[PDB]
């Protein structure tokens, strides 16, 4: 159940925020300005 | 970069920043467009 | 600026023994975190 995690300070656009999942397929790591949602998950 | 950088009205295309909020700590940048609170009344979106 | 992660696999509340967790990644960041959530597949 458990796929991945948020890392950041903001959590926004504003800063970098690390990201790390894994999916179905294969572990994939970005480290981008991602603007995250308030209430992420995956489905 | 006198020969690489250099224009006659001022090279604009390097920038550097003066106001931050405090000293960082190594090995981190900061990407924050926001005013900095240069005085004690809150910026509130007002500069000058 | 690392992200060191470290992981561990044990086939099995927190169970009473010992495990060893070894290095995985070092992953070169260099970024400020200070805050984090998780991330549930529904």
């Amino acid at each position: 159940i458990i796929r991945g995690w948020i890392f950041g300070t903001t959590l926004d656009s504003k800063t970098q925020s690390l990201l790390i999942v894994n999916n179905a397929t294969n572990v994939v790591i970005k480290v981008c300005e991602f603007q995250f949602c308030n209430d992420p998950f995956l489905d | 970069s006198n020969k690489l950088d250099s224009k006659v009205s001022g090279n604009y295309n390097y920038l550097y920043r003066l106001f931050r909020k405090s000293n960082l700590k190594p090995f981190e940048r900061d990407i924050s467009t926001e005013i900095y609170q240069a005085g004690n009344k809150p910026c509130n979106g007002v500069a000058g | 600026g690392y992200f060191k992660i470290y992981s561990k696999h044990t086939p099995i509340d927190l169970p009473q023994g010992f495990s060893a967790l070894e290095p995985l990644v070092d992953l070169p960041i260099g970024i400020n975190i200070t805050r984090f959530q998780t991330l549930l597949a529904l």
